[PDB]
């Protein structure tokens, strides 16, 4: 046989990017996946090549940051295209969640590739609030203050482990010294735990827009998707590089430019644009520790999907009312991150309040009822009695 | 909040390095720099930005090496061990007119001059900011306000009562190409310096930007071209299907 | 047939891939560079070292 | 190497699709093909077709949710002004 | 997971009443031709996935000219979303074709697996 | 079948450390590649827990060190564990390519497996290096310096790439810097090096110490192997105990607790223990050029060891000039150690250049000649005519 | 999955040896087994067996290169002493 299939490492490559079946219908939202892969390479090189000149004392960090950015040649780019790449990261991969919830990649027989997907996220979302503590400005430190008392909420126990996590009283030096330490190691974490999405995809394949399967019509990954993922790659890294070059600091907060002051509180403590629907989810309830059991139920909320669509087709793509809450969902998930962003004022609670209960709804009830009522529909439209 | 403690929105002034493509005007921070210099440096630190940077970017050489030698830093001490002073050179960085923190809170009232190195990137609004901020002293403030004494009103400081001066008015600078040196343009010329000490990467920030954003949209059409081109193939590919005998 | 000579070999494509490569490099940045210094001129520190002559 | 167990894909040759029979493909090389004829009037009349079947299960929910952040937005810079004090008093309290 | 017998219990106890058929009918065919997979020239018992074993027996069931009947539609599927159009007027899958043939074949399956299922757990009449 | 068979994740788990047939006469030899995954496992862990409170400032390095070992809770056994292990990795790494010279691992079809055996020695190598100049001692600092300065002899270029790594003009902060996090990474490198080694061993399973096949009597790995490696296991936890508890700092060099001083060169610089065969060969040589080429082609004559063995039987087991001459080289290779241990006087100048060259004559000239004699002596022995 | 190429392992039932006939196995139980009863007489008989067959292989390059290590220590320690300095002077020029 040819090289490709007998070599032992080449296997691999042949078997995952070279002599795939993928079905031959899927759309440009098949790509976030090479997108996402992409875009953690871009995270893990310029986290290295920055790396080499941090100092991630407490009384040197922000000067180190600064460091970068003016002493460092080309380091600017670096940082820049590190923060704005972050931003870029969870963008793609919200809209890759969007496309698993939406052409229901999560029902059987993947869903272990489901939970090994929401392994990924909860231990990205971990990664970028580890590197936004390392900045140690402003938001950073009250941003760091604030999700470790959150911990302090858990009963009997919780003040230990806050003491724990900060290495002594406050957030002080042993804390950024050992948030630089796990930001550095959880994204290796992330490529092993990619590496085990990649296996539990290839033992079925993908799915396609369609919901049927698409044994009969599979053409190769070579050339075909290699050039369809090209174009959206060169697509990113414009996008990118617009917001690297033209306008860095949209994304980000300009509180971050003050220096970790502890004496001083912000007017308005806001996490980085992302995790402001977490942050509005967590904030809707009025009580810490049930705060922090809905903060974290609002990503395992996503492991109990698979088991409470109970629509008899595949995907949203063929059903009218799936497809209208779906875009319901999507844009309260919007309307979470805005409320979020907002003060703790009237009537910006009841909104939170009412939000997150749609949320939940959508998940849990929205979801089952639908798709009984649709898979109904879909019977009695054609069958004659 | 109200409007009050929110501050009121700077507005949308046309600065001459706004947009994709103008970079900033260097006069205009030379200019900046004497304004620093002989108003806000009695009063502001400017830590982190170092003599080197200004060569060949606001002043000469021996300008920037004239201007660092009239300061005194610490030396390495001497055969005895007694600490001495040596002047300044052009890896040093700028001095602040305070020693520590605690000197700064005596001598402005408690209230603490925050350094101005990142000021214009660590504020919402930015430039406009801090335009407005010192061109936005009213006379008097309005009616009904009770300022704590010490402190003074402008309405673009979030709360309104801020612990600054009034300290831009009409020609207390001379400048040396003759310009007319207003409150207005003086604070123009400020925050321009101020957005250089800030970003000093900016005018080769965007020249880079240009050849990167050329280069990938001219990579992303070719890329459109080879992605059409090898699924020519397969998007008009034709399936008929004549049903087969059913004997078999 | 005129041309394919010139396509038919892998190496002397790639040949004239890195030396027009090479070409590109240095003509994209002499232009890139002289077309953003004349769309600013008179604020360049250049222009501001031959006005203050003094 | 083990043995696995049943997928739902194989391979070229094994995929595990359905038998099928009397199916004929047609297909014509690229290099004869032009590409790109079908941008005009493709990007105009397809790209209004698929605008047309798809945009509404969009626009009614960014529809809704605007217009209730906008009133939530204007009841807001309402109440924190002069002319809703005494409301504010009664609603935060 | 909606489990045949269930579904096709609900549909019957709406088609035998004649009130709620005369009201829920006409939205029925109205939700189905709003759905659209008659355009690319689908049935919709071409639709329901197939990637459990008990419709993995219901297609091993099936005969052989409409297994072949619905490769083709599967593939001609595939290449008009592939091409991003709709199959033209005379092409989509009228009313009266959209004939439910595949329903037999998976409700005996279902009854097959729950009488499996019903006698893997009984009791014994003492 | 079984739910370790047919999961995709636990097939891995079975296939790699329960199910692999394995030759059932193989020695406690075969047991030190699942020893020194153990001891990776230890070194990345203490690295960890270690790196939680190490800065890597040049002016604050070794301060930090001793915080390490003063102010963190049982962060003596850290330092000590982290140290004291390296030197057991390299041991039993050491063994490890010892066992592979000596039964014959290297011949085909396990020519894969020893050049990616060779790239993780390189990488080991590497990375020792780069931990043990993160001390920032005296010998840390000096050793830094006459590396690099090797690396300078490369003509024409050699400069301006020392100019790059130092990242400056003499071994200082962004040295230290980049040194700490390149030291960070390429453990995760060796960590995939060693997934690609286990591919490449586990397409033709073990060898075994007759050097005849093995697929007539195979036993499974788990509880027999499995029992095996946890006796050596228990056996390498005792000794490495013993000498991180009861002597830590005797593989050590005590000038590297002197702080590094660029001013003060030491009586004598000498690597850590393992480094000094290298260093010998590297000395030997009166040049600085063919110095470098020298050492690294002390490595590169691994690889070209199974094109120049050709005895016809696997291993040494039953020759015996082969066997007298592994032994040779055995403590030729420990001779080397203790010649670069020395300094450069008379007569150790002229005993490294003998020593050296015997090296490389066992890997050129004694195995070829050796294994021709050894094959005729084979076959007339017992045909007669 | 895609095949692969011809290895010289197998697994559990087509390993890839030659085929066997007519060669049988005995094992007992490890419970109804008495473990370490070979640890005396063994520890000493056996151990001396494997020390006599394999020691002199072992025991010759490091006695050579022992000796030869020891003879160069000993000439270093002369030479740079008081007794040997002039043919250190004539031996280092
Ligand atoms: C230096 C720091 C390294 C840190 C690594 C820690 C692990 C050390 C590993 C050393 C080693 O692996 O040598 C293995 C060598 C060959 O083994 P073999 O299979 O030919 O012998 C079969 C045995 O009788 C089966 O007997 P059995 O399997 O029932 O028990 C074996 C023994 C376990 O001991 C060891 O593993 C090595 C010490 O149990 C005991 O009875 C111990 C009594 C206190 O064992 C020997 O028999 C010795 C032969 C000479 C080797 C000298 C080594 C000098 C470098
Ligand atoms: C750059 C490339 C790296 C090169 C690494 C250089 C070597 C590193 C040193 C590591 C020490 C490893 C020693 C060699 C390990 C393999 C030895 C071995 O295989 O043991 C078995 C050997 C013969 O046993 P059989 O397998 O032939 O028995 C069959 C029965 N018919 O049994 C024997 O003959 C006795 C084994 C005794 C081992 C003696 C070890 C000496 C260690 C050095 C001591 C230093 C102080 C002087
Ligand atoms: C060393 C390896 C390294 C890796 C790998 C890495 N980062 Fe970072 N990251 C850093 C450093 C150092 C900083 C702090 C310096 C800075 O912010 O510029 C940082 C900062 C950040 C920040 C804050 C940026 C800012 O300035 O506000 C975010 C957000 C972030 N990382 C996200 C990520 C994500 C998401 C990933 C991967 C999934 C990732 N990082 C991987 C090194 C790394
Ligand atoms: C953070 C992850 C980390 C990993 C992974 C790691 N180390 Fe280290 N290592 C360190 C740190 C930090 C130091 C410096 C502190 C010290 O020496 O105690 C160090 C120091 C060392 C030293 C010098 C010890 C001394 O005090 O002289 C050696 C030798 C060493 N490492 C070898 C290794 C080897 C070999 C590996 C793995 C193959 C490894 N290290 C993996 C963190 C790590
Ligand atoms: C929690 C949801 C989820 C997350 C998060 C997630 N994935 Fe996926 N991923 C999926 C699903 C679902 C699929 C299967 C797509 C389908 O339904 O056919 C998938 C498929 C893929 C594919 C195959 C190409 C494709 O588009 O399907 C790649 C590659 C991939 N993921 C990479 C990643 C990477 C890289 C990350 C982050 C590092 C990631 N995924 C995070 C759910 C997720
Ligand atoms: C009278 C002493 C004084 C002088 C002179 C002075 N400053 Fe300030 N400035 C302050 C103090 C005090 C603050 C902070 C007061 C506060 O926080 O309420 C301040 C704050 C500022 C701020 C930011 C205020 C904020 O709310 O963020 C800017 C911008 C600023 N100064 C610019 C300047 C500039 C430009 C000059 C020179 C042109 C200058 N200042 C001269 C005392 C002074
Ligand atoms: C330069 C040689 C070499 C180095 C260094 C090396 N290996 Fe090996 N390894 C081998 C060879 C050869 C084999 C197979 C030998 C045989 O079975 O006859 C092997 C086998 C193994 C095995 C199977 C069990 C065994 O003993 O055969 C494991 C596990 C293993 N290696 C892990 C490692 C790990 C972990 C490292 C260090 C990170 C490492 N190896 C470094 C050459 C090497
Ligand atoms: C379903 O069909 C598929 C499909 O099957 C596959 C496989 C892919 C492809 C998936 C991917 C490409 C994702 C793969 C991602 C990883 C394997 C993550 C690995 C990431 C890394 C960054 C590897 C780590 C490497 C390093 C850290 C090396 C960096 C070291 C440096 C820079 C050292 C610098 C120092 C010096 C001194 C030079 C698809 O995109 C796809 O859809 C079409
Ligand atoms: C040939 O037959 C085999 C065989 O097939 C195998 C696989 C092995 C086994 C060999 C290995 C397992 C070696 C492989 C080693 C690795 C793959 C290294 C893996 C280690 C890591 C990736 C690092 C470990 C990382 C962690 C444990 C992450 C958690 C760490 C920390 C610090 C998190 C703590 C933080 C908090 C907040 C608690 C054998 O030994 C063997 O011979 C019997
Ligand atoms: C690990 C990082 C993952 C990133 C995801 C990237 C996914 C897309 C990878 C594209 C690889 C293109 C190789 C195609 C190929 O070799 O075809 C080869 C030849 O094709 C070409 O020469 C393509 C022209 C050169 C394109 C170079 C693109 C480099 C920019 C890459 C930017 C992202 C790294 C085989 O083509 P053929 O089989 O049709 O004959
Ligand atoms: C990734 C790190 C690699 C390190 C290499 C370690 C190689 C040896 C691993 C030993 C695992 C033992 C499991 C045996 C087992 O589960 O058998 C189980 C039960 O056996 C036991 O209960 C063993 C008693 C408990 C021993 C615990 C040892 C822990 C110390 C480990 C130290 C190293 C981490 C199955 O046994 P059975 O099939 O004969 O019934
Ligand atoms: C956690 C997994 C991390 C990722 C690891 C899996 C993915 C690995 C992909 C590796 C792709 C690049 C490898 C291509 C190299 C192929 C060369 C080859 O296989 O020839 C090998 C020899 O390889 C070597 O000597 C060293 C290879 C080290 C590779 C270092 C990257 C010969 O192989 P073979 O036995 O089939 O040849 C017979 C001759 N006709
Ligand atoms: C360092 C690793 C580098 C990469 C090498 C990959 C080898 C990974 C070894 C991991 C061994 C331990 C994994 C045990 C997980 C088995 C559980 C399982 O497979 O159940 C799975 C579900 O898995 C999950 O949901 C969570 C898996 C997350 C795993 C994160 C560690 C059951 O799925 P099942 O196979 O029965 O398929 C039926 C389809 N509905
Ligand atoms: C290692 C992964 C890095 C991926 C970066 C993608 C993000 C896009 C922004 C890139 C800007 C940084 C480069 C730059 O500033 O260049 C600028 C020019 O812009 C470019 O050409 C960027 C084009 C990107 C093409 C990507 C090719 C793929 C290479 C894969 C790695 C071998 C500066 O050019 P100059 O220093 O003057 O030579």
């Amino acid at each position: 046989m040819a090289f490709r299939k007998s070599n032992v490492y080449l296997s691999l490559v042949n078997s995952y990017i070279i002599d795939s079946p993928q079905p031959s219908s899927i759309n440009y939202w098949w790509n976030m996946g090479s997108l996402l892969g992409l875009c953690l390479v871009i995270q893990i090189v310029t986290g290295i090549f920055m790396a080499m000149h941090y100092s991630s004392n407490i009384e040197l960090a922000f000067s180190s940051v600064e460091h970068i950015m003016r002493d460092v040649h080309n380091g600017y780019i670096l940082r820049y295209l590190h923060a704005n790449g972050a931003s870029f990261f969870f963008m793609v991969m919200f809209m890759h969640m969007a496309k698993g919830l939406y052409y229901g990649s999560y029902r059987s027989p993947r869903v272990t590739l489901w939970n090994v997907g929401v392994i990924i996220f909860i231990l990205t979302i971990a990664t970028a609030f580890l590197g936004y503590c390392c900045v140690y400005g402003q938001m950073s430190h009250w941003g760091a203050t604030v999700i470790t008392n959150l911990f302090s909420a858990i009963p009997f126990v919780g003040n230990d482990i806050v003491s724990w996590l900060w290495g002594g009283f406050s957030v002080s030096n042993p804390t950024i010294q050992r948030f630089f330490a796990l930001h550095y190691l959880v994204p290796f974490i992330i490529a092993a735990m990619v590496i085990m999405h990649l296996m539990a995809l290839h033992i079925h394949g993908s799915s396609n827009p369609l919901g049927i399967t698409g044994n009969l019509d599979r053409i190769p990954m070579h050339s075909y998707f290699i050039f369809k993922d090209l174009v959206t790659v060169f697509l990113f890294m414009l996008i990118l590089a617009l917001f690297v070059f033209y306008s860095p600091n949209t994304l980000g907060h300009p509180d971050n430019y003050i220096p970790g002051n502890p004496l001083v509180t912000p007017a308005s403590i806001v996490p980085e644009w992302y995790l402001l629907p977490f942050y509005a989810i967590l904030r809707s309830i009025p009580d810490k520790l049930l705060g922090v059991i809905t903060m974290f139920a609002a990503i395992l909320v996503l492991l109990v999907l698979p088991f409470t669509d109970r629509s008899v087709v595949r995907g949203n793509t063929f059903k009218v009312l799936s497809k209208f809450f779906f875009f319901i969902f999507v844009f309260n998930f919007v309307l979470l991150g805005q409320i979020g962003a907002c003060h703790v004022e009237v009537p910006y609670v009841l909104m939170g309040q009412i939000a997150t209960f749609i949320y939940f709804a959508y998940f849990l009830i929205i979801v089952p009822v639908i798709s009984t009522i649709e898979n109904v529909l879909f019977y009695i439209g054609r069958v004659n009695k | 909040m109200t409007a009050a403690e929110h501050g009121l929105h700077a507005p949308a002034y046309a600065w001459s390095h706004n947009g994709p493509f103008e970079t900033f005007d260097h006069a205009s921070i030379r200019r900046g720099y004497q304004v620093y210099r002989e108003v806000c440096a009695a009063c502001h630190s400017l830590d982190r930005v170092a003599w080197r940077t200004l060569v060949g970017v606001s002043h000469t050489n021996e300008e920037v090496r004239n201007m660092a030698e009239e300061f005194e830093y610490d030396d390495e001490p001497d055969e005895q061990g007694n600490p001495k002073k040596r002047p300044g050179k052009l890896s040093d960085y700028i001095p602040g007119p305070y020693p520590n923190e605690q000197a700064a809170r005596a001598a402005n009232q408690g209230a603490l001059p925050p350094d101005l190195s990142l000021i214009v990137k660590a504020r919402h609004g930015g430039c406009d900011y801090i335009f407005s901020l010192l061109t936005g002293y009213p006379d008097e403030p309005p009616a009904g306000v009770a300022l704590p004494p010490g402190s003074n009103y402008n309405p673009y400081f979030p709360g309104g009562s801020i612990a600054m001066a009034r300290v831009l008015f009409d020609d207390m600078v001379e400048y040396e190409d003759g310009t007319p040196a207003t409150t207005s343009q003086m604070a123009k010329d400020v925050t321009t310096f101020l957005n250089w000490c800030a970003e000093p990467e900016h005018d080769e920030r965007k020249r880079l930007g240009l050849k990167t954003v050329i280069i990938l949209s001219s990579l992303y059409l070719l890329s459109i071209w080879v992605k059409k081109f090898k699924w020519a193939g397969i998007k008009t590919r034709k399936f008929v299907f004549n049903p087969p005998k059913p004997r078999k | 047939s005129l041309y394919k000579t010139f396509f038919k070999r892998n190496a002397v494509f790639v040949g004239t891939i890195f030396a027009g490569a090479f070409v590109f490099q240095t003509v994209f940045d002499t232009a890139i560079t002289s077309w953003y210094e004349n769309h600013n001129k008179g604020k360049l520190w250049k222009d501001v070292k031959a006005r203050i002559a003094a | 190497g083990p043995p696995s167990g049943k997928t739902y894909m194989g391979w070229w040759g094994h995929m595990g699709g359905p038998k099928q029979k009397g199916i004929t493909s047609y297909a014509v090389s690229p290099y004869a093909q032009k590409p790109l004829q079908g941008i005009f009037h493709n990007a105009v009349f397809n790209s209004f077709r698929r605008f047309k079947s798809q945009f509404l299960y969009v626009l009614i929910p960014a529809g809704i949710y605007w217009y209730w952040w906008k009133n939530g937005n204007e009841y807001n810079e309402f109440l924190y002004s002069k002319a809703g004090r005494e409301e504010l008093e009664r609603v935060n309290v | 997971p909606q489990s045949f017998t269930s579904i096709a219990r609900i549909g019957d106890y709406i088609l035998k009443s004649p009130v709620l058929s005369k009201l829920c009918v006409p939205v029925a065919n109205q939700f189905i031709n709003l759905a659209g997979y008659k355009k690319l020239g689908l049935k919709f018992d071409d639709l329901i996935a197939e990637e459990n074993p008990i419709m993995q027996t219901a297609l091993r069931r099936l005969p052989e000219d409409e297994s072949y009947a619905r490769a083709y539609r599967i593939i001609r599927a595939h290449q008009t979303e592939l091409t991003h159009h709709l199959l033209p007027r005379n092409e989509w899958i009228k009313a009266q074709e959209d004939v439910p043939y595949l329903l037999p074949y998976i409700l005996e399956a279902e009854a097959a697996a729950k009488e499996k299922d019903e006698l893997d757990n009984i009791e014994v009449s003492k």
